[PDB]
RNA sequence: CGACUCUCGGCAACGGAUAUCUCGGCUCUCGCAUCGAUGAAGAACGUAGCGAAAUGCGAUACCUGGUGUGAAUUGCAGAA
RNA sequence: GCGACGGGGCAUUGUAAGUGGCAGAGUGGCCUUGCUGCCACGAUCCACUGAGAUCCAGUCCCCGGGUCGCACGGAUUCGU
RNA sequence: GGUGAACAGCCUCUGGCCAAUGGAACAAUGUAGGCAAGGGAAGUCGGCAAAACGGAUCCGUAACUUCGGGAAAAGGAUUGGCUCUGAGGACUGACAGUCGACUC
RNA sequence: UAGGAGGGCGCGGCGGCCGAUGCAAAACCCGGGGCGCGAGCCCGGGCGGAGCGGCCGUCGGUGCAGAUCUUGGUGGUAGUAGCAAAUAUUCAAAUGAGAACUUUGAAGGCCGAAGAGGAGAAAGGUUCCAUGUGAACGGCACUUGCACAUGGGUAAGCCGA
């Protein structure tokens, strides 16, 4: 029946991880992150969850590029 | 003080109306409480030979009677709780049967 | 003195089930002092390690029978 | 599995450096209010999700 | 005289209120205009003599170089 | 005296193991037998045997019938 | 492995265990499992629950029927152990020899 | 009562005034003394160890017993209900501070092979193995462990992909 007896049958998974943003929400038959919108180019977020959009915005990572801008932009830009 | 004596033990009557599960193990309890009323003596050891004695026909028929040998003797062991302890053997025992014998002490 | 690495490698160096194996009592610390399938093949050697022969299971009742039915 | 990906193998092996109490010298550190790992994981008691 | 129940006081528990704080938050105001195929934001894995996290970094891996300063870093050990 | 054995009484079941049997349906083998022969197998039957086993555990009796073993108790409290 | 038609149930060997908190006692009421004189559904909304039947061999089997069934209808008898008797075979050179596991 | 108004009490800031405090501020505690019809207030004693108060004006996230209110903590219930499926354990010895529960030997039992045996797919992820261990955890206990700590361990032209 549903309850005990029917979650005793979980053994196949929907989703897996995901190459371009990490979570378990790749939908392997489906073939799309259900997070992320892989392999759409453009990525996943709507404006009816902004706290969705905080949790993966800019800053919330490394900016291994971007950390050293500010930087640049003052001293304009020099190349030695 | 060391004495050996020579015992029949009526087992039946102790059991009478024991749990099936329960008669052998029961019985090994009766054998430890007679000891401690035989020698006044509140450390008794059965020998393994009497153990195998009693369970030989299974968990639930125990020997009717038990001839057995009480000996008392010392805990020369320095660390114990008491100066004596018992030692319940199982007993060689006639043709005649248990015909007869009452309480005998070993020479 | 518990002496499971012993009793296993003894299953499995002399091949029987860990029912079959005999440790002798009176030398543990013997027993309990290898700690290896070298050692315990050893052991095995002098007699401290037997393999308990298999329990008896006789034929003779059925055969009297089978020869009954002729 | 013992069938598994390079990839689930890879960060099974990074699960398991991060199950480590902390070194004892972190706790004599001047300034310093690490107690314990509030992160310790038990393959019984709380699934990895991957 | 006692036991039990209720009660008053003293002491001791239980718990974290109150007070006193604060490298945090909130609000207002100001200045500036700077991501990416020359591969970004984000994800992963590594990386320290002794480190798991955070922070940092990329096989040159808690850094290399230049310049400024001018004698430390520090939990322990060591070259100094 | 008590306790344990043991003996007797009382009772339940239904004739123990062993021994022997010119008991036993029959069936093989061997004798110069000759039958009322000798060996071998054989459910059951018969005598020893109203036997054997059990019998207070909540049964009865036991001082000349018997074998034994026992403590000289620890501990707490009470004045009308 | 044995019993048996049987990967049924029941017992055993290889291998594996005795891991399910223990001790004492044996009131009511429970729960699970039995047995009950005479009667036999009177109980109850109601045969609910239980009991009765049950394998195999021989015999025998009605209405009705779409002629295939009904049918294992119904109704009877038998069943252990022991000692024998007969039948049913193979190969080898209407015979002779040897062998032979199984059924009735 | 519903309802309206006046005069007060109390809390926290701001502008001003007047002050207390390491010779002990705030908060809290008391069978301490008092004031006020009351909201409240003043003092004593203790604890504490560094801040605080009164008056005028002004301002506000300003007064709790309730909302099956929110969060946290705590009782009675109560040493109570309960720890009862899967037949079962017993004797010696070792160990140990401590053994009904660990280990060896002996005995008695069970699974009875469509298994309580031997191996895999999925799923898990180090549970595997050794050594050691204070607490916690293993709904009794434990010398013990699928726990904790430190180490070790997965080898392919032919098995797979
Ligand atoms: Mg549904
Ligand atoms: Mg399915
Ligand atoms: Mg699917
Ligand atoms: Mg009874
Ligand atoms: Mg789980
Ligand atoms: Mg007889
Ligand atoms: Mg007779
Ligand atoms: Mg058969
Ligand atoms: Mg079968
Ligand atoms: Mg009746
Ligand atoms: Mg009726
Ligand atoms: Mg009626
Ligand atoms: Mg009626
Ligand atoms: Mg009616
Ligand atoms: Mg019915
Ligand atoms: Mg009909
Ligand atoms: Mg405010
Ligand atoms: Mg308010
Ligand atoms: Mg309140
Ligand atoms: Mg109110
Ligand atoms: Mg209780
Ligand atoms: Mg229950
Ligand atoms: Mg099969
Ligand atoms: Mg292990
Ligand atoms: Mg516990």
């Amino acid at each position: 029946t549903k309850g005990t007896g029917s979650f005793g049958k979980r053994r196949n998974k929907t989703h897996t991880l995901c190459i371009r943003c990490g979570r378990r929400s790749f939908h392997l038959q489906k073939s799309t992150c259900s997070s992320c919108g892989y392999p759409a180019a453009r990525i996943r977020k709507y404006n009816w969850s902004v706290k969705a959009i905080r949790r993966k915005t800019t800053g919330t990572g490394r900016m291994r590029y971007m950390r050293h801008v500010p930087r640049r932009f003052k001293s304009n830009f020099r190349e030695g | 003080e060391v004495v050996t004596r020579e015992y029949t033990v009526n087992l039946h009557k102790r059991l009478h109306g024991c749990t099936f599960k329960k008669k052998a193990p029961n019985a090994i309890k009766e054998i430890r409480k007679f000891a401690q009323k035989a020698m006044g003596t509140n450390d008794v050891r059965i020998d393994v030979k009497l153990n195998k004695h009693i369970w030989s026909s299974g968990i639930r028929s125990v020997p009717r009677r038990v001839r057995v040998r009480i000996a008392r003797k010392r805990n020369d062991e320095e660390d114990a709780k008491e100066e004596l302890y018992s030692l319940v053997t199982v007993a060689e025992v006639p043709q005649e049967g248990l015909k007869g014998l009452g309480t005998k002490v070993v020479e | 003195v518990s002496l499971k690495l012993q009793k296993r490698l003894a299953s499995s160096v002399l091949k029987c089930g860990k029912g079959k194996v005999w440790l002798d009592p009176n030398e543990v610390n013997e027993i309990s002092m290898a700690n290896s399938r070298q050692n315990i093949r050893k052991l095995v050697k002098d007699g401290f390690i037997i393999r308990k022969p298999q329990k008896i299971h006789s034929r003779s009742r059925a055969r009297r029978a089978h020869e009954a039915k002729q | 599995p013992s069938h598994k990906t390079f990839r689930i193998k890879q960060k099974l092996a990074k699960k398991q450096r991060q199950n480590r109490p902390i070194p004892y010298w972190i706790r004599m550190r001047t300034d310093n209010t690490i107690r314990y790992n509030a992160k310790r994981r038990h393959w019984r008691r709380t699934k990895l999700g991957f």
